[PDB]
Order: C-alpha cells, then structure tokens, then sequence
C-alpha cells in the first residue's frame, strides 16, 4: 500500500527553524514530483512549494525567500526547510502527490497525514 | 468600408509566447482576450 | 498568480436534495481544475479531475463541468455521507492555488 509519512513537528519559537520530512513507500518516488500544503487551524488547504523529480527545478508559494524544499531519492525522502518562521505559520503541513496533467504528470492523488508545528 | 472584423489578433494572455507557438483558446484572459 | 473563489461559502441542505457548488477563476484556466473532498481531521479527497473526469472509486451521484473561469461541482442528490468541505484547485500554472471551501 502506498504511505505518506510526516514528521519532525512540534513547538519553536518565532525566528527559529524547522526542518520537515517525509518518508514515501509503496510507489515510484523518484518518478513524480512533490508538493508541500499546509493547513491551519480554522483556513482552508495552502500550496506551499513544488519539487521535480530530479530534485532540480524548485517552486515556492507567502513563503519564498524562507523555505526551501529539497528531496533525497535514494532514501525515498522529502525535505522542507524553514526558516525564519512567524506565528502565522502555525500549521498542519502535508507532503502529497497531486493529480496534474500539466506539470508533473502524476495520474494519481496521494497524501500524508500531515504534522503539526507550532510557533510561539 | 463597413470594417472587415474577420481578422483577430490576441491583447490578453498571462504569459508572453514561446517561438512558433500557437495559442488559440477563448477563455475570458482577467477581458475576452481577442479582438 | 490565479485567485480562486468560491460561491456559497456555506450551504444548508438535506438528504436528497440537489447541492451545487461554484468555483470562479480570475484567470482563464481551460479544463485544469481539481475537485478535493475534506472531511474533519483527515487528509483531502480527489473526486474530479481535469474539470469533468469522475476519479474511479467515486459514486455516480457525483458530477461536474465548466470551462475557462466558471466550472460547476454537483451532487445529484445528497447523502448523510456527503457532508464535508469542498475545495477547487486549479494547476494550470505554477503557484498552484485552492479555493476559500465551501462548507456543505
């Protein structure tokens, strides 16, 4: 079966840093790119950063200049790392594979559980 | 001398063209994009 | 950047009533919209792709269409199953965007 596994959330004060990752199995990492969305408490699903699947161009939302988003494909593993964060970035942030016909050419909808990281 | 309106050319896209590209579509551009 | 809008934010029906739900686009994005389904405390559901093509799984109950900057979701008839947010998202271009919800 196909998982999406989040960690590395938790509690940082503003100005800190976080770095995120995800654990993928079950399908073809290394063939599809990645997305970031996060979602906080109260709001709706936010898009967050893009990656491809040579980990070689990169797309940022609000949040470019801060994140960065890099993936290992020989560790089936995907990065975020923030820095700079502020208190409007309280959220639960998701890895997922989005179904896009343009771009990435995944014919195929799939997401984590998401991880929750707090600034304050 | 009534006008010949048969040939359009396109005002809005949200993006500048590739060489040789062709881009048709009618979708209302944030306008008609034709005219 | 597209911005994504949504129309009604919320809406009150019951079982076996006809819900629709409208999703606007500033921009001209052709047939590239996504439908999500999201119920409370879990991850969203992909139920339509490429404005008007069903994802296997889902129910026949489920249906939408539209082109360029007005696209339509609708549930032909409402079920106790069927109650969630519902979010559009368009990819045309890069940054993707999803809409404000609505709340069915």
């Amino acid at each position: 079966e196909v998982q999406l596994v989040e960690s590395g959330g938790g509690v940082v004060q503003p100005g800190g840093s976080l770095r995120l990752s995800c654990a993928a199995s079950g399908f073809t990492f290394n063939s599809y790119g990645m997305h970031w969305v996060r979602q906080a408490p109260g709001k709706g699903l936010e898009w967050v950063a893009f990656i491809r699947y040579d980990g070689g161009n990169k797309y940022y939302a609000s949040v470019k200049g801060r994140f960065t988003i890099s993936r290992d494909n020989s560790k089936n593993t995907l990065y975020l790392q923030m820095k700079s964060l502020r208190a409007e970035d309280t959220a639960v942030y998701y890895c997922a594979n989005l179904k896009d016909s343009r771009y990435s050419g995944s014919y195929y909808d799939y997401w984590g559980q998401g991880t929750l990281v707090t600034v304050s | 001398v009534s006008g010949n309106y048969n040939y359009l050319y396109r005002l809005f896209r949200k993006s500048n063209l590739k060489p040789f590209e062709r881009d048709i579509s009618t979708e209302i551009y944030q306008y008609f994009p034709l005219r | 950047v597209i911005w994504m809008t949504q129309s009604p934010s919320s809406l009150s029906a019951s079982v076996g009533d006809r819900v629709t739900i409208t999703c606007q686009a500033s921009q001209d994005i052709r047939f590239y919209l996504n439908w999500y389904q999201q119920k409370p405390g879990k991850a969203p559901k992909l139920l339509i792709s490429d404005a008007s093509n069903m994802e296997t799984g889902v129910p026949s109950r489920f249906s939408g269409s539209g082109s360029g900057t007005d696209f339509t979701f609708t549930i032909s008839s409402l079920q106790p199953e069927d109650i969630a947010t519902y979010y559009c998202q368009q990819y045309d271009n890069l940054p993707f965007t999803f809409g404000p919800g609505t709340k069915v």
